[PDB]
């Protein structure tokens, strides 16, 4: 929900009047740049860096892991006779 | 006390320091309190941005100098050696490396609150909903609060 | 009874099963939200797109149809020592109604 | 230069997998049959 | 707070393994005692 | 748990008047960063 | 076990002001750290 | 062990007061006064947050005590 996801970054005197080709009524099939600026004429500053999308770290999925075989274990009794009576016995034997 | 100085005149005379200060004063000097209004209010304009806390004066009569700077204490650090930068080409000199360096460091140490302040994340926008590990599932789709 | 006053009997007897018929009860049609309508819990019309998916309605209706392709209905037996045809007494009037 | 269009998020992507293997778990009842009982015998026997 | 429960298929089989395991009374005759006793003393005691 | 987790590196100097459209909202489909700032303009270091 | 675990790399005078958003909690969009510093200072080094 | 420091920071600042600036040797100084000054500080400072508003504290323990702390700032 929360959190920022990929918004390919652009600059604001590179994608001045460049904004209006977002606007999803494709009169374009491209994009541009502003190739000068005033005072000194100047190229784009870094226009191929955009926004990556979040990974996540590597801890989260090693721990996933540990997390469904540590309910795994457990959810086996053993088995010595498939399906009733199997690890379940030590049960049954009780209740009779 | 004198954390924050008790008037831009005293603040303006540590920048003409910071200029040449052989026994003259700049001409710039005295366009140096204008240039207070025109620094807060290219940044820090419309009171947001960089918070300074600083007011602005009639501009008519006071030129800043007859009206108090409302300047913090810790707005002091930032302001004469950015104020020292800007005055420098209107006498057509230019400032030094130290000068510059500190100019963009209390640039940075004023707006360091104010960043931190606005780097807390958006409450939940487009949709969440609240699952069946809480009770009631309700409202969903969470426009931001619901 | 619970109490004298058969009134007050029935009126205090609700309050203390009022935990079903609160928030039990209000968690239990979202169930069949889920199976029957709508994946969505509270969902408004919107002009932008709202998913569905559900394996949980192709598992539901295998596991409803089970339950009626093998019905349980009254078939009565004989009590302890009983004569045979005991069971067929109650269920001649099952049948016809 | 061409433009880098979201892949949609690895943490979306990595969410949406712990979102379909929450609502499958619950879905078995122990169940093997295609008919009552065969694991689900607990559901079929409070009926009865 | 997420949900998967994983433990909850495994815990209905186990509870239907145990149910259509018929544990309840029938008895057998001790030593030295008729086989007969066994079905008169469940008499009353099946009625009820 | 304890770990501080992916965020982009930034300065309070390149990302001035433009740090609150980074919250997680979904009505922006670009960002931007200063090109400029007093004294020399901003530096392109760290640009993603 | 007995070995720390990883961390990342800082320098002091980067993490000057900013050792908040690196205090270990994860609600922060971003990150900040002192593009320059006084006395005719650097670029923050490598905070990656 | 702080006043000697400072004044080296100090001293760059008010090295134009009559068209001066400061050498090599003194933006050095400083600049590695300003390192020890906060040196300290940092160290103190530095500990890492409590554990999740949504982390377990486990089954593993006797007694389990807290849970759901702190992650909010």
């Amino acid at each position: 929900a929360r959190t920022p996801k990929k918004k390919p970054f652009f600059w604001p005197e590179q994608i001045a009047g460049f904004e209006h080709m977002y606007d999803g009524n494709d009169d374009y099939p491209y994009y541009l740049l502003n190739r000068t600026d005033e005072n000194s004429g100047d190229l784009p500053t870094q226009p191929l860096a955009y926004y990556e999308n979040p990974e996540v770290p590597q801890a989260n999925a090693y721990m996933l892991e540990a997390a469904t075989s540590a309910v795994k274990e457990v959810a086996t009794l053993g088995v010595d006779t498939e399906a009733v009576n199997g690890g379940q016995v030590a049960f049954d034997t009780v209740n009779q | 006390t004198k954390g924050d100085l008790v008037r831009a005149a005293l603040r303006k005379l540590g920048v003409a320091s910071d200029a040449t200060l052989t026994d003259v004063e700049p001409q710039s000097m005295q366009d140096a309190v204008d240039d207070l209004e025109a620094m807060m209010a290219e940044w820090y304009q419309d009171g947001k941005g960089i918070i300074t806390g600083y007011v602005f004066s009639d501009d008519e009569n006071p030129p800043a100098e007859g009206d108090d700077h409302g300047l913090r204490s810790s707005a002091v650090s930032a302001v004469f050696h950015n104020l020292a930068c800007r005055i420098a080409p209107d006498y057509a000199l230019e400032a030094t490396a130290k000068i510059i360096a500190t100019a963009k460091y209390g640039k940075e140490l004023l707006y360091k609150q104010t960043a931190i302040s606005r780097a807390k994340r958006a409450p939940y926008p487009s949709r969440m909903p609240t699952g069946s590990g809480n009770s009631f599932p309700n409202l969903n789709e969470w426009h931001y609060f619901p | 009874e619970n109490r004298l006053e058969s009134i007050l009997s029935r009126f205090d007897a609700d309050w203390t099963a009022s935990d079903e018929a609160r928030r039990e009860a209000k968690n239990d049609l979202f169930f069949s939200r889920v199976s029957q309508w709508d994946d969505w819990l509270s969902q408004y019309t919107t002009l932008q797109y709202r998913g569905q998916f559900d394996v949980v309605r192709p598992v539901v209706r295998k596991l409803v149809s089970e339950m009626r392709q093998n019905p349980i209905d009254v078939l009565y037996r004989p009590k302890d020592g009983a004569r045979p045809d005991a069971a067929d007494v109650l269920m001649g009037m099952y049948r016809t109604d």
